[PDB]
């Protein structure tokens, strides 16, 4: 942690692990409190959101960690963990919070912004790809159309696998916001 | 002064509850007739209670000893 | 609040038990619904009024179930 | 006889089209009439696209919103996950001003406005309603007992939490799905934290499937060591997770279960009388027939 | 009419805003007024010199002081405005610092110069129109009234007698003591509670000067300052004491405590003050070591057998038709300590206190560890009666929290009660291990450190997190905690015997009636609101009304017993001096413009106005000592036939007059 | 060459504490408002009110305690009718109604009394200078 | 006389002791009265928080709870001074509000607003943006040229080793008896607690009476409390002092 | 964490992250009390001895973390950890 050493082996190794007020980014904080709509500022640590999480018995996921890397501004800290798409959004952090914060739409705003950043898992692009093309993050296959016609259902559900008219005006809605434009060059490489 | 539930899907109208109702053939089978109300009438098929508001049953178990098809369940508690 | 005076009302099998908790003494008016006749002689005599007269005929004829012929307030008793 | 847009996700119509049939059936076999919505697409699901963009996910929930709002009609739903979707992007823009206007001039590209009109409600929720069908006439619809059968209720998480955000009371330990699995004439058992995910929710379905299927296993044993015969759910995302899982889960480690998973429609169709060929449970990984030999 | 303005700078927080040099001179050129001069400080001994020597040289009329607010100066000046030949009232502020300068600081000077310059002549033309009031004296009754039996209400009670002044306390229930007769040892000394605390309960049931009046509430409450006319409800205890027997004939006596009346009586019912683990007969008393030992009928329960008094016997003790007799006393002030309950817990529904039979909360502990409660003072499983080995202590159950259930507040003891029970299972169960689950720990007082540390070194284990849910294993009936590590950083599971929750603490039932009834108002908190936050936590806004204990907000025995002994103080000062003066603001009817429409008597909330006989004329009458100064009255009548003695309408107007002046 | 004439009439007990505390707390606002500081709101009478709005004030602004605050049990609910009734009066002579408002403003509120303040001030710039002024002649 | 009340206050603990904050040595180290002084505007500034170093703004400051307390090593005091942690959270809201663009540091060991609406002042600064630290400062470095102060501590709810650079740092130092204080009771004969501050006569029913009769206790001389605590000790005293005087009568 | 799957890196991917009462050693504690004549059971966890350790600031070592395993008697954390070599005994922490 002298200094920048420039063997790549080595920096890892001897990475300051010290928090400086350099690494706080307060337009990251602001951009959170934003986007999640919720008073993340007012977190106080007192762990019942870890104590009701899911995921955390079973690795190193810790919502109140993600609440204070929040509070603190650790941009680049919490973007880039891999522990942040292990939330279910099961929401029992957000029942249970004595400050009435929303720490998994803290969560989901730090998700959003990772996306922008290009860090996210291919099975989220793979779903863009198939809601864009049928509208449907499940789509239907030929056995579930034989399964539905023996039960007596029409072949297709009343949906856009029946009405291909309305997938034009969700292409539209997503090509907007250019999420098809950003997860076909993310899947590209 | 109970509380009588017809559960009108299985109801046929077979009218051998507004028959049967003690309270019913209070009018017409009484000397003097004292109270002139009835719980059940048979409109459009199904039996319904016309004792809204619980203040005429006693309880008797005529009418669900009556019906054919069980469907009438008689609350001995309070609403 | 407080919990401790638990008041319960359990129906095992054919007795009605009304039950008053504490941690050692518990208290247990119990009525054996085979042998109530539907009389109000013990709703006349409560002190406290708290038994009241339910569906006399058809609980004494079978066709009442959720019910006993009497009922008590065993938080009143 | 209520009338309502049936909103019909992904999971129930293209993996378990049993759930849709039973629902629309026995629906109308109580007072309730299911109508088709016309062209309504994926609820932007909650969490594998909520996850990625939030602006997103409010233009495509609140167009499923406006088709029901052009067929000026009440949504019902059958799925948790796109009860979140549809019911609290609903709430939100029936509240947040600056919020609506960029999902109107989002929207405004395919001529299309969003008001704040209707309402929107779970199946399951109006089985429970006492103006809609209650308890009680689903007890009377009920032909079949089903008597003498464990069963495990999973609420799932996005149905009843947060309970600052819904309106169903109490999370930590409530018992009206279990008034629901009781009406039927099975008898709903509670096992050890009834109330923990499946672990499908937010994506992990897809991102870390070993997580989530431990999420899964630690509930399957759960169940298990009560001694159910079923698990019931009121979601086709919690569905599919105690059901593929449970073969993921024989692949990847090494537990077997085989306990049947359905649907509280299909369990009131399996009540109603309707067959298990008409309710396609052919279509499920985990074989009912047990459960079909123990009520029928 | 000559009228003196003198302008404060208070050194530069007006100067800084405004340009006094023009206020000064504009003040000169207005109307009726003989000298404007400005000083640094008008409050110093200068400034009130300044203006005394102004008023002789001058013969001021009167003075209007351009300085900071009248709620902060007005005796000051009313005092200085005295000393110098005036009249307190003849005096007038202009509030030009915190309604002028200290608002508009920055970038705007003229403007704030000329709102200076228009406050100036308002307070001028209300100043010239002030005439004499003198403030009325009222008797002070020498009797004292306290509400509340608890250590508060005993203290306050004992202080004013022993000062002489006769003292009622009246309790609601059966006995005196309070929360600490329910607590068996006491932080941070470890002293039993009762040993303790019944030296004093003798004290107070013996002593000549206090009339202890329990089993007792308090219907209505009517008066001022001087007489407060106190209606009091003696409910039906139905046991004579032997005064009253005595009184009402019987020779042989009343209640000697012998017990042969719960020995024979039938009926069992909860006890609460074991918080209901208990069984007591209908008649009963609540412990061994009530003061009033006097054995109250619980009339809601009581099924009228008689057997009570056959046991009772030649004594006569018992009067089975007894009914609640009222009684109207006459008292000069008043002392509310009416203390506390715990909040109702079962809403938060994650810690299952009413459905898993082993999570209890601190009362129901306390009385459990208490070698005088349902156990012998054993501490047992309510599951199933065996002693535990785990227990845990969730603290902040319900506090400081913003989620609408529990209380945003601290409850202040909760940590220090939670540290003694740890010590207690540790020392009373050889093995047992405490595990306390907390978020804060919050030891600020004498000792309380030290008693941390002691507590932390015999063992107990310290984990910082807060409970997130509690589960119970479905056989052995054990709860399972949840929650994280915070300063380890995992989860957690502990799996524990017995659980007991650190509960909030909220003004007890009915505190909220009894505090309207006495005129007093609420916190933001809930608890009874104090005259000034800082440097009078005893007195309220009204007066003769003084406060003690935890029912103004949640503290321990030492600062509750600190807290009473002022409260004590604060009464006794105007009963011992016998005047009290009254503020001259009173409502006086002008009888030869009054008509005797009699609508005007409704509008008082004191009922200070009535109709009466003067002249042939029906007029209305005021009640100067009833009086409050609202305003109501004056505001209301048609033909201007109410005077209000300081703020007269000819006085308002004048001030919107010289408002529109330019 | 026009400015505003506002005119408050806040009561002692919570409305001027508010003021008070606005200002120890340091909360500027601009200074267009004049107080007079009677004890209670139920002390404004209602020829108070007209007496003020026929000299020619733009605004005029009675702030009081809040609902079950009052000082003196019940003063504020007979200003709160009279005010109600003026408002009525005023629409019905032709005078702009919002020249007139009655705030509930408690001891503690110095922000919300700072935001009242700016919103009175904005709203008589809005209406603009009042007719009885010219009307008069 | 016939009565006594003895009401002798406090000092502040001398901190220069403690060397790792360097108090004495580095001149951008203050301690609460000190700062209090400074920020007040009758006060030797403006009123205007200036570093005395250098006399320019600050914009990070930094307080140091517990200073010197709950301290069990022999130098500090190893009892909770009561009011250290409610009047950081007042110098931190009052740089914040003062200085636009100030940030306050709070490195804490337990935030401790336990009287009546102290949890929601706590509430109120944390929202208008004080970073609450939790963790005791370990030492303090000096920088050279700047005189700039790096603190170093921990985050323990974070996890990691912190070293937060900050122009001016506040020590929120223990309280003692005032000087002179045991003199003047020996005099009057009172004894001394385990913390040093007077001796009440039972700790728990009779927080002001000595176990000499006659003299009785008011204020912080008896243990470290706020204004509002104090008074109500101070007129409680009264009370217990006016007992005798009224009566005129004493029993011995 | 839902059991044993005696599936090596599964089970290293799962390991049960929770702290339970069947963790604890007071033998372990009783034995560094001993040894290291120390009074370590009164740690308050104020974090001044890794706000001093200069091997902090460069690796994971982090003695407040190590002196909580010990009261909590965490033997098989405390000793297995690779961070327990990393102490150069400066004594600032002492100090
Ligand atoms: C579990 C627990 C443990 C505690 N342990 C300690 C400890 O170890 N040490 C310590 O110092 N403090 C302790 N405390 C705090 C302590 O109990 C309080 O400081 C103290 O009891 C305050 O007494 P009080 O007289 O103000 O109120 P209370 O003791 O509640 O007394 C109020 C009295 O007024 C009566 N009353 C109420 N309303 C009316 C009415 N309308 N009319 C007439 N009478 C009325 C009540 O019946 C009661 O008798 C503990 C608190 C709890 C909850
Ligand atoms: S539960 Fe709320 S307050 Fe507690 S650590 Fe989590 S986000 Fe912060
Ligand atoms: S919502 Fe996410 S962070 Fe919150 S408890 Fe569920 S899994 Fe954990
Ligand atoms: S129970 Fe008897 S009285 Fe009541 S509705 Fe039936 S037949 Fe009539
Ligand atoms: S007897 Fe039964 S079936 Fe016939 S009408 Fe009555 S309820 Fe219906
Ligand atoms: S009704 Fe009452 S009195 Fe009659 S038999 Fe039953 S229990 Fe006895
Ligand atoms: S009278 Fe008011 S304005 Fe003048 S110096 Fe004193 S405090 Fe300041
Ligand atoms: S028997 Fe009579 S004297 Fe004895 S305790 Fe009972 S009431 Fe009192
Ligand atoms: S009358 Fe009977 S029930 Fe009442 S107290 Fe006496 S013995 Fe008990
Ligand atoms: S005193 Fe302690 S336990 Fe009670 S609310 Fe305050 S911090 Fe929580
Ligand atoms: S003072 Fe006025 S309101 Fe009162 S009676 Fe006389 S005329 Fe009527
Ligand atoms: S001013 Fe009038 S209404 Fe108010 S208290 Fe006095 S007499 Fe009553
Ligand atoms: S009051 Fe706060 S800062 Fe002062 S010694 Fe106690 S815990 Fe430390
Ligand atoms: S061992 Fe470390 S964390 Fe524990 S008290 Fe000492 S310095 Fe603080
Ligand atoms: S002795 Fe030095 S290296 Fe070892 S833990 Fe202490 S400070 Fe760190
Ligand atoms: S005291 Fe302010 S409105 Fe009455």
């Amino acid at each position: 942690a002298a200094k920048s050493y420039n063997i790549p082996e080595l920096d890892k190794k001897l990475a300051d692990r010290r928090y400086h007020l350099s690494d706080t980014n307060p337009e990251f904080t602001q951009k959170i409190l934003k986007t999640s709509r919720t008073i993340a500022n007012m977190c106080y640590q007192c762990g019942t959101c870890t104590g009701s999480c899911p995921s955390a018995p079973r690795s190193s996921y810790r919502i109140r960690l993600f609440m204070r890397r929040c509070v603190l501004g650790l941009e680049n800290e919490a973007l880039t963990d891999p522990d942040l798409w292990l939330c279910t959004t099961c929401y029992s952090c957000t029942d249970r919070c004595p400050r009435d914060i929303a720490p998994t739409d803290v969560i989901m705003a730090m998700r959003n912004l990772a996306f922008k950043r290009d860090i996210v898992p291919k099975n989220f692009l793979q779903t863009v790809q198939l809601i864009y093309n049928s509208g449907h993050g499940v789509p239907n296959n030929d056995v579930n159309r034989a399964a539905r016609t023996k039960l007596g259902l029409p072949a297709d559900p009343p949906t856009t696998h029946s009405y291909p008219e309305f997938v034009k005006g969700i292409q539209k809605i997503i090509d907007h916001y250019e999420l098809k434009e950003n997860a076909d060059r993310i899947l590209k490489g | 002064a109970f509380a009588v539930h017809v559960n009108m899907e299985r109801c046929t109208g077979c009218n051998n509850c507004v028959v049967a109702c003690p309270v019913n053939a209070l009018e017409l089978n009484t000397v003097n007739p004292s109270s002139t109300d009835k719980i059940y009438k048979v409109i459009n098929g199904d039996a319904v209670i016309l004792d809204v508001k619980h203040e005429l049953c006693a309880g008797c178990g005529i009418c669900v000893d009556a019906c054919p098809y069980d469907v009438i369940q008689l609350s001995g508690q309070p609403p | 609040s407080t919990l401790f005076p638990k008041y319960s009302k359990t129906t095992d099998g054919s007795k009605v038990i009304m039950e008053q908790r504490l941690l050692q003494q518990v208290n247990n008016l119990i009525l054996d619904n085979d042998i109530c006749t539907g009389c109000g002689i013990c709703s006349e005599v409560c002190p406290e009024e708290a038994i009241s007269v339910g569906a006399v005929g058809g609980v004494r004829r079978g066709l009442v179930d959720d019910a006993a012929s009497i009922h008590v307030d065993e938080t009143k008793c | 006889m209520h009338e309502y847009a049936f909103f019909l996700g992904c999971i129930a119509p293209n993996r378990y089209p049993g759930c849709e049939a039973s629902a629309i059936k026995t629906s109308e076999k109580v007072g309730i009439k299911l109508l088709p919505l016309k062209g309504a697409s994926c609820c932007p699901a909650p969490g594998a696209f909520g996850s990625i963009d939030l602006n997103v996910w409010y233009a495509m929930a609140a167009r499923n919103l406006v088709l029901a709002e052009e067929m000026k009609k009440d949504i019902a739903l059958i799925c948790n996950g796109c009860y979140k979707s549809i019911w609290e992007v609903n709430h939100i823009l029936k509240h947040n001003d600056e919020l609506r206007d960029n999902v109107n001039e989002v929207l405004a590209e395919i001529d299309m406005q969003f008001k704040g009109t209707i309402d929107v409600w779970h199946l399951a929720e109006l089985y429970y309603d006492d103006k809609v069908c209650g308890v009680q006439k689903i007890k009377d619809s009920v032909t079949t007992p089903l008597s003498g059968a464990k069963v495990a209720a999973h609420y799932g998480c996005h149905l009843m939490k947060p309970k600052k955000e819904r309106h169903f009371g109490d999370t930590e330990n409530p018992m009206w799905f279990e008034e629901l699995i009781g009406a039927l004439g099975a008898e709903p058992i509670q096992y050890r934290n009834k109330m923990q995910c499946c672990g499908a929710g937010g994506g992990v379905r897809g991102y870390d499937i070993v997580h989530a299927l431990d999420i899964t296993n630690e509930k399957l044993i759960n169940i298990q060591e009560a001694g159910a015969d079923a698990i019931t759910e009121l979601c086709p995302f919690c569905q599919l997770q105690f059901d593929r899982g449970q073969i993921e889960i024989k692949e990847k480690f090494g537990d077997v279960y085989n306990i049947p998973v359905l649907h509280y429609n299909e369990l009131l169709g399996l009540a109603q009388g309707m067959s298990p060929q008409d309710l396609a449970l052919d279509l499920h990984a985990i074989d009912c027939t047990p459960f079909l030999q123990k009520v029928l | 009419p000559r009228i003196g303005v003198f302008v404060c700078h208070c050194g530069t927080n007006i100067a800084g805003s405004m340009s006094i040099d023009d206020v000064v001179n504009y003040a000169k050129t207005l109307p009726y007024v003989a000298v404007a001069d400005q000083y640094q400080y008008m409050c110093s001994t200068p400034g009130q010199k300044k203006i005394d020597d102004a008023i002789k040289e001058y013969n001021l009329t009167g003075v209007v002081v351009a300085a900071c607010s009248p709620r902060l100066h007005e005796p000051t000046f009313r005092t200085a405005t005295k000393e110098g030949g005036l009249n307190p009232f003849r005096f007038e502020m202009a509030n030009i610092r915190e309604q002028n300068s200290w608002v508009h600081m920055h970038g705007m000077w003229d403007e704030a110069t000329q709102k200076a310059k228009d406050q100036v002549r308002m307070a001028v033309a209300k100043a010239a129109k002030l005439e004499d009031l003198v403030p009325k004296s009222v008797p002070v009754e020498k009797t004292a009234m306290v509400v509340g039996g608890g250590v508060a209400g005993m203290q306050a009670a004992l202080d004013l007698a022993s000062a002489g002044i006769k003292t009622y306390l009246i309790e609601r229930t059966p006995t005196i003591g309070g929360r600490m007769s329910q607590l068996d040892k006491t932080f941070p000394t470890l002293d039993c509670s009762q040993c303790i605390l019944t030296p004093k309960m003798v004290d107070v049931g013996r002593h000549p000067n206090i009339e202890m009046m329990t089993y007792t509430e308090v219907e209505k409450v009517e008066g001022y300052i001087g007489n407060f006319d106190v209606t009091l409800r003696k409910k039906a205890r139905g046991v004579l004491t032997p005064t009253e027997a005595t009184a009402k004939g019987i020779v042989g006596g009343g209640c000697n405590g012998c017990g042969d009346c719960s020995a024979v009586c039938p009926v069992i019912k909860p006890n609460p003050f074991e918080m209901g683990m208990a069984p007591r007969k209908a008649i009963y008393i609540y412990h061994a070591q009530v003061m009033p030992l006097i054995y109250t009928v619980d009339f809601d329960s009581c099924v009228k057998c008689g057997l009570c008094v056959e046991a009772c016997g030649d004594k006569k003790a018992i009067d089975l038709e007894m009914q609640d007799e009222f009684i109207t006393v006459k008292v000069g002030t008043a002392v509310l300590a009416t203390g506390y309950e715990l909040f109702p817990i079962e809403n938060k529904r994650e810690w299952g206190y009413k459905q898993f039979d082993n999570v209890i909360n601190a009362l129901e502990f306390e009385r459990l560890i208490c070698a005088s409660g349902p156990t012998g003072g054993h501490l047992v499983r309510p599951s199933d009666g065996k002693t535990p080995m785990k227990v845990g202590f969730v603290l902040c159950a319900g506090s400081r929290d913003n989620t609408g259930i529990g209380k945003p507040y601290c409850s202040r003891f909760c940590c220090m009660y939670s540290l003694k029970h740890a010590h207690q299972i540790m020392e009373k169960i050889p093995g047992a291990v405490a595990y306390l689950f907390y978020m804060d720990i919050r030891s600020f007082g004498k000792m309380y450190e030290e008693f941390y540390y002691r507590i932390q070194h015999e063992g107990a284990k310290f984990i910082r997190g807060r409970v997130a849910n509690v589960l119970e294993d479905k056989e052995t009936k054990n709860l399972h905690v949840f929650t994280e590590d915070t300063l380890l950083g995992r989860p957690v599971d502990v799996e524990v015997d017995l659980l007991v929750l650190a509960a909030a603490v909220q003004p007890n039932e009915g505190a909220n009636e009894l505090r309207k009834k006495f005129g007093v108002s609420a916190s933001q908190d809930g608890w009874m609101l104090e005259a000034h936050p800082k440097l009078n936590p005893c007195g309220t806004t009204t007066a003769g009304v003084f406060l003690a204990g935890v029912c103004q907000g949640p503290k321990d025995i030492p600062d509750t017993v600190a807290q009473a002994e002022g409260a004590a103080s604060a009464a006794s000062i105007p009963i011992h001096m016998g005047e009290v003066e009254l503020e001259p603001y009173f409502a006086m009817c002008i009888d030869e413009l009054c008509a005797g429409c009699g609508m005007c008597v409704n509008l008082c909330p004191y009922s200070a106005l009535s109709l009466g006989e003067k002249n042939g004329r029906t007029v209305m009458v005021v009640t100067e000592a009833k009086c409050k100064g609202c305003g109501t009255c004056g505001g209301f009548c048609p033909g201007g036939a109410i005077k209000m003695q300081h703020f007269t309408t000819p006085q308002i107007v004048a001030q919107i007059d010289a408002f529109f002046a330019g | 060459d026009w400015k505003p004439q506002i005119l408050a009439i806040i009561c002692n007990w919570c409305s001027y504490a508010g003021a008070d505390l606005a200002g120890g707390a340091r909360i500027q606002y601009p200074p267009t408002v004049r107080a007079i500081r009677v004890m209670c709101t139920g002390r404004v009478d209602m020829l108070f009110i007209l007496k003020a709005f026929v000299e020619g004030a733009d605004g005029v602004l009675v702030s009081g305690c809040h609902f079950g605050d009052c000082h003196y049990l019940e003063g504020n609910y007979k200003a709160a009718k009279r005010m109600f009734m003026i408002k009525n009066l005023l629409r019905n002579i032709g005078l702009d109604d919002r020249r007139f408002r009655m705030t509930f403003v408690s001891a503690s509120e110095g922000a919300k009394w700072g935001m009242v303040m700016e919103d009175v001030t904005n709203t008589i710039k809005e209406l603009g200078p009042s007719p009885i002024k010219e009307f008069k002649k």
